[PDB]
């Protein structure tokens, strides 16, 4: 059980005791950002479209 | 009302606790994965004891003690003896045994130059057929063991412990042996030498019923063959086996300030030589009852175990 | 002298740094105002506290720090409070409407419009340092900002700030104070894309801190208030090393040394003791306190190291302690606990002593103690808390339940067993070297 | 930040507001719009419901809507009448005769977009509208027809908006015409595409409440609205005050809507009154999930809970508030589905309504719920096959076909709860 690397300075002091031995890019992120951003527009597409269809058949009632 | 989980269907003695917990009127029984339990009588492997402890409101127990296969492994066991100073190198109650692979080799060698060996894992005079067989262990045969009369034959002892949440060490009052219908020859035959209850019953049943020896009959055998009693000759250091084994491996185990808490039965297997010294064989982390017994104990399961933790609206001897 | 950013997501976030800045002036005696009477360098130096404070002309102290919500209201309470002086509008960035508990809100839909800005305002106070270390991060795992726009942030800063080291502390969720069902989801997704590009990360569980505050606060029903200043005790204790003189963990890129061999286990176990309520006391020695860092009651996340092995160990005092008396108690210790390494490291500690004993909010649950000890022990028990958050995410997810919430965020659905699958090979990592 | 508040139909208007009476009182709103409370907690987040006027005065973001002005004529010289903007009345003269055709395609069409347009200069005014708010029954014309008319059109205006409805369903023990089976099934697809939250208010539970329960030999629809606004407060206070859960009606989706189409919640409330003892917090726990105690008749014991949000007002101890509903969980875990995790969360606020100390709020997302659906299929079927009443409805321009459609997308709606309910 040795002490090693012992430093003191007047607001303390560290040490070691050794008991026993022994990424994607900015484009890349961009593309991400924006394919998800599409699905979305995509989603609201297809929901506005069946919106569309609603109204078409509220016309023909 | 407490909760409990079952995940463990081939588990003899707590499908019997389980049977118990019903019929007092203040257990219900919940399905294998619903975390919502007090008490899990968890599977005998891969126990996820990481998800215990971490449900709000509900103080949880499980049925066994994370960390005990130390103790329950027989390579396991080995190294537990010889690497404790609790137990040391040179423990008098432990065969001498050595972790072989196919590692603990030369110095088996060594003390091997009576001399026969067993060879086991989770019996020859020459240590060649016994590497060629060959993770297992290989510790001395114990060649002068005490033979019952009439029959001349071999038996070990089996004794059933239960440590509570607390780490009471509660001794089952009742213990059995299982004996060997066929006489012990010194000179391949496993029958006369094994006495596990499978390989009897496959000469079985003629000196007890399925070869199981209960205390009062061993108890009155001693003393009307060798004048002495059962307490006495065996059961003082069967007590003390038990203790040095569990208290070793108690601060490994403990789950004193721990988020949730264990017990466990153990079956300790323990054999007797003809100078009435005991031995220590095995240790059973999940271990089965006598028939006969399995009232009584599987009670007292509930009794020390459980409702001490959970309690309701003595057959052990505490170590 | 080189300094460093902190930058709090979320809630959780912003209301712990708020906390943790509160205890950093009192520390080095900055007042609510960023006056620094000691500091007789006005308007400037490179002394130990400037690594995570600037200087202005007129002695003003200002944190390097930048505090980012997608709700207002959390971070209009630092435009408004007591050290509502030290910040600099530039570092308070809010926004309109938040992530609404969906890491999907976070990461795409709003993190999209807003991850330029952050980045701009955080470029203003890295353009102030001569030698910028890196980035401290404050996030929890199971809010949608704190999970979804933190690991779109930490994936940019790899990027524009690529030699530059970034350290998290995490809160991992507790049902306990949770909001939202999905954190489960969340958790797990923000640590899949975040985990390349954290250096170190300390995680805490609401769980044992609110353990904490009821057990030995004796706080019946603690609060956010209650919990984040016992945190900031914590990170005070792993901070104060950059922000003081010495010799041990001076630089973020240390704290991967000592901890971290391995870069994907970069989550080191934190336990801390005493604990004292300011409403009771004998006071506890070197031996007990450091007893205390192996009781699992006193971890930052509640585990068995006893039934992991350990791959690093740094012990943090903070006031009356001397050498002779740490190793007295560690060689006492090695005797009567399971401690178990890794075969290929060594068997030993890292001791770093600070006089000054922790400082204490006035008014506040913890009493001023004469010494106290923060252990960082990089062990594979602290896996059980993935495991637990696996298993959660398994029952969920097999159902998809909550996953249209995702989706209808511009989410793909691989992306939920992409994370799972990055989570089970962590698991598996930490089996590998526990055994 | 604000919602936007629509109220269609008598019945709609009738409940919203009671609605608007009692949290006017919560917040210390008087008829006039002027603030009169005692605490900051009332004015800390009262723009969610209300903007502010000239001179300091609060006005409801509220869009009354009928066909005929009738009910609304009352509203406006009612109690809280002259607080409303006279702007936001929007009404016909026709009427609807109980006929979700005329709400829906004929003479609704003819009053929608005028709907819009003030729906269109609240929402303009806000900083950050976060949905829309509708109180209808599902029985009538107005309410269901052009109130699901309305929720269609403001989906395809602010289609990332959540749109939240208290909805009263019909029953025969409280029924006007016999076609309410009708206009229910109609609105009830509508529903279930074009809305994130519906609270589901049985007529039915609403009354066997008043005559068992609160022991009214004959109720009232005035007893009725008593229940309903005592609920509707109940469960918008996180909404109204400072708090951590569900604060925001999105938060609120995410954390009780698992599955898009399943989002049809089972309100309860605790005390159930018309007292000076207050209750106990075990009480109120036990009360608040007694299914006495839910607002639409169906038995949580035949079905399982995927979500449930709790509410407790008043002041009490928060650590028994805890204790209690982990009691509750723990004892009867078998009713909530093992696989959403902590599926149950709880608030608290201080402040609790005008008349106790101390009263809780159940929100319930259960897969019992398909008793309510079932009920109503029942009886759209009993009278469908022989197509009974149906030249009410051709005769508007509508086809047989729609009928089946409707019904057969309900008939889904029990198959998939049935589905989860044995997962
Ligand atoms: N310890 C601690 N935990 C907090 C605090 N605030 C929130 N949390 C936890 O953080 C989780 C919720 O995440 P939040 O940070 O509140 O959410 P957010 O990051 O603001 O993301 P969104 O609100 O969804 O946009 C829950 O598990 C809370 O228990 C806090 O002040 N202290
Ligand atoms: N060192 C030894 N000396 C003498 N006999 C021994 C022995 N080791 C084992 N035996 C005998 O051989 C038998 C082998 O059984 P063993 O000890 O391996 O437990 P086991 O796991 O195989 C059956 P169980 O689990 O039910 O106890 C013992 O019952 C004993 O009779
Ligand atoms: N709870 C309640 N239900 C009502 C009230 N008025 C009508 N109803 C119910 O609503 C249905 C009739 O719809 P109604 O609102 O009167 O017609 P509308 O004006 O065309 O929407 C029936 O099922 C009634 O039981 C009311 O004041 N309170
Ligand atoms: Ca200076
Ligand atoms: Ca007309
Ligand atoms: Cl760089
Ligand atoms: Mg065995
Ligand atoms: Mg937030
Ligand atoms: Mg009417």
């Amino acid at each position: 059980m040795e002490v090693i690397e012992l430093n003191k300075c007047t607001s303390g002091q560290s040490f070691e005791v050794i008991l026993k031995p022994p990424d994607p890019s900015l484009e890349e992120i961009q593309k991400k950002l924006e394919a998800a951003e599409e699905r979305r527009k995509y989603q609201e597409a297809e929901l506005l479209k069946h919106l569309a269809e609603k109204r078409e058949h509220e016309r023909e009632v | 009302m407490y909760t409990f989980v079952v995940r463990d269907e081939n588990s003899s003695v707590y499908a019997e606790v389980s049977r118990l917990l019903l019929a007092t009127g203040q257990w219900k029984r919940l399905r294998k994965d619903n975390p919502r339990f007090n008490l899990m009588l968890g599977e005998r492997n891969r126990l996820p004891f990481g998800r215990l402890g971490h449900e709000p409101g509900l103080v949880q127990l499980v049925n066994y003690y994370r960390g005990a296969d130390k103790l329950c492994r027989k390579a396991s066991l080995v190294k537990l003896i010889k690497t404790s100073p609790e137990l040391s190198e040179s423990c008098t109650w432990f065969p001498e045994s050595y972790v072989i692979y196919p590692d603990e080799r030369e110095v088996f060698l060594a003390a091997y130059n009576g001399n026969v060996w067993i060879a086991k894992s989770s019996i020859s005079s020459e240590a060649s057929e016994l590497l060629d067989f060959i993770v297992h262990v290989i510790q001395k045969y114990l060649e002068k063991p005490l033979l019952l009369e009439p029959g001349h034959r071999k038996f070990d002892i089996r004794s059933w412990v239960l440590v509570d949440h607390l780490y009471n060490i509660y001794l089952y009052r009742e213990g059995v042996l299982r004996t060997s219908s066929e006489p012990y020859n010194s000179a391949q035959d496993k029958t006369c030498h094994l006495t596990n209850h499978c390989i009897q019953k496959e000469n079985y049943g003629r000196y007890e019923e399925g070869n199981e020896m209960f205390f009062e009959e061993f108890n009155q055998y001693l003393m009307d063959a060798l004048n002495t009693t059962l307490e006495n000759s065996i059961l003082l250091q069967i007590k003390h086996i038990i203790r040095s084994c569990l208290m070793c491996i108690e601060p490994a185990i403990s789950t004193k300030h721990l988020h949730y808490q264990s017990f466990q039965l153990f079956g300790f297997d323990f054999m007797v030589d003809e100078e009435l010294k005991v031995w220590l064989i095995e240790v059973n982390g999940a271990p089965a009852c006598a028939q006969k017994l399995y009232a009584e104990l599987c009670q007292g399961i509930v009794d020390v175990a459980i409702s001490s933790v959970f309690p309701l609206a003595s057959i052990f001897i505490k170590l | 002298m080189r300094e460093c950013i902190s930058i709090h997501v979320g809630q959780a976030g912003v209301q712990i740094g708020n906390a943790c800045w509160e205890l950093y002036c009192l520390e080095h005696g900055i007042q609510p105002d960023g006056q620094m009477p000691s500091d007789k360098t006005i308007g400037g130096g490179d002394d130990s506290f400037n690594t995570f404070f600037s200087e202005t002309g007129a002695g003003k102290h200002v944190p390097r720090a930048v505090f980012v919500d997608l709700e207002p209201t959390v971070i209009d309470e630092v435009r408004t409070g007591t050290y509502r002086q030290l910040f600099h509008p530039e570092q308070l960035i809010t926004g309109k409407e938040d992530a609404a508990n969906n890491y999907a809100r976070g990461h795409y839909t709003i993190g999209k419009e807003i991850i330029d800005l952050v980045l701009d305002r955080i470029r203003k106070l890295a353009d102030q340092c001569t030698g910028l270390q890196g980035f401290l991060v404050f996030h929890s795992f199971g809010g949608g900002t704190g999970s979804g726009f933190t690991s779109l942030l930490m994936e940019r800063l790899s990027v524009d700030y690529g030699k530059k080291s970034k350290l998290e502390f995490s809160i991992y969720p507790a049902p306990q104070v949770s909001t939202a069902v999905v954190e489960p989801y969340n958790s797990i997704l923000t640590t899949h894309t975040t985990l390349e590009h954290s250096d170190c990360a300390f995680m805490v569980d609401n769980e044992a801190i609110y353990d904490i505050c009821r057990r030995n606060l004796d706080i019946e029903r603690p609060t956010y208030t209650n919990l984040n200043r016992l945190i900031s005790q914590i990170v005070s204790s792993i901070t104060a090393s950059l922000r003081f003189d010495g010799a041990l963990n001076v630089d973020l890129t240390e704290f991967q040394t000592n901890l971290v061999p391995y870069p994907r286990i970069h989550f080191p176990l934190a336990t801390y003791a005493p604990v004292i309520s300011a409403e009771k006391h004998e006071q506890l020695s070197v031996a007990e306190i450091t007893n205390a860092c192996f009781e699992p009651a006193n971890q930052m996340v509640k585990c068995d190291p006893r039934h992991g092995k350990y791959m690093a160990c740094c012990l943090l005092y903070r006031g009356d302690v001397v050498p002779k008396d740490v190793n007295a108690a560690i060689a006492t210790i090695k005797t009567k606990r399971s401690i178990q390494f890794v075969d290929w490291c060594p068997t030993g500690f890292k001791v770093g002593i600070n006089y000054q004993p922790p400082t204490v909010v006035p008014g506040g649950d913890l009493a001023k103690v004469q010494r106290a000890v923060c252990m960082l022990s990089n062990t594979t028990a602290i896996a059980e808390a993935w495991a637990r958050l696996d298993h959660k995410f398994d029952l969920m997810y097999a159902k998809r339940a909550f996953v249209h919430w995702y989706v209808g965020e511009g989410m793909e659905e691989g992306e939920f067993s992409e994370a799972r699958e990055d989570m089970a090979a962590l698991e598996k990592d930490y089996e590998e070297v526990g055994v | 930040r604000e919602i936007v508040h629509i109220q269609a139909g008598q019945c709609g208007n009738q409940i919203g507001a009671k609605f608007w009476e009692v949290i006017s009182d919560e917040h210390g709103i008087d008829p006039t719009g002027s603030y009169h409370g005692d605490s900051d907690l009332q004015l800390e987040r009262i723009n969610v419901y209300y903007n502010e006027a000239t001179g300091n005065k609060y006005v409801p973001r509220a869009i009354l809507v009928d066909l005929e002005p009738g009910t609304m004529d009352s509203v406006r010289s009612g109690p809280f009448g002259q607080i409303f903007r006279p702007d936001n009345f929007v009404f016909g003269q026709s009427g609807a005769g109980n006929n979700w055709a005329k709400g829906h395609y004929t003479e609704g069409a003819e009053l929608v977009d005028s709907v819009l347009d003030v729906v269109r200069k609240e929402s303009e005014s806000c900083d950050c509208l976060q949905g829309f708010q509708l109180t209808h029954s599902l029985g009538g014309g107005t309410g269901s027809g052009m109130g699901t008319l309305l929720i269609s059109k403001i989906r395809e205006e602010y289609p990332d908006r959540i749109m939240n409805t208290f909805s009263v369903m019909p029953s025969p023990k409280v029924s006007d015409t016999v076609v309410e089976p009708y206009n229910a099934t109609l609105s009830v697809h509508q529903l279930v595409e074009n809305t994130d939250e519906t609270y589901c208010i049985d007529n039915e539970a609403l009354y066997d409440i008043c005559f068992r329960t609160l022991k009214l030999t004959t109720p009232t629809y005035g007893d009725l609205n008593h229940l309903v606004s005592a609920t509707m407060s109940g469960v918008t206070t996180c909404l109204r005050f400072p708090g951590q859960l569900n604060a925001d009606l999105r938060k609120l989706a995410v954390n009780m809507v698992p599955f898009p189409r399943l989002h049809f919640f089972m309100p309860g409330f605790a005390p159930l009154t018309s007292q000076y003892r207050a209750l106990t917090v075990p009480e109120l726990t036990q009360q608040m999930f007694d299914s006495k105690n839910m607002m639409a008749a169906c038995d949580p014991r035949h079905g399982r809970y995927l979500t449930v949000a709790a509410i407790f007002r008043g002041r009490m101890s928060m650590k028994e508030v805890d204790e209690q509903m982990l009691n509750v969980q723990n004892k009867n875990s078998s009713y909530f589905v093992e696989w959403i995790p902590n599926n149950v969360k709880t608030a608290v606020c201080d402040i609790p309504p005008r008349g106790l100390k101390m009263s809780a709020t159940f929100i319930g997302n259960s897969t019992a719920i398909q008793e309510l659906f079932k009920r109503i299929s029942e009886q759209f079927t009993a009278m469908f096959r022989r197509k009974a009443f149906l030249h009410w409805y051709t005769g508007e321009g509508m086809d047989e076909m729609e009928f089946t459609e409707a019904e057969s997308n309900m008939n889904d709606l029990v198959s998939e709860y049935q589905q989860y309910q044995d997962a």
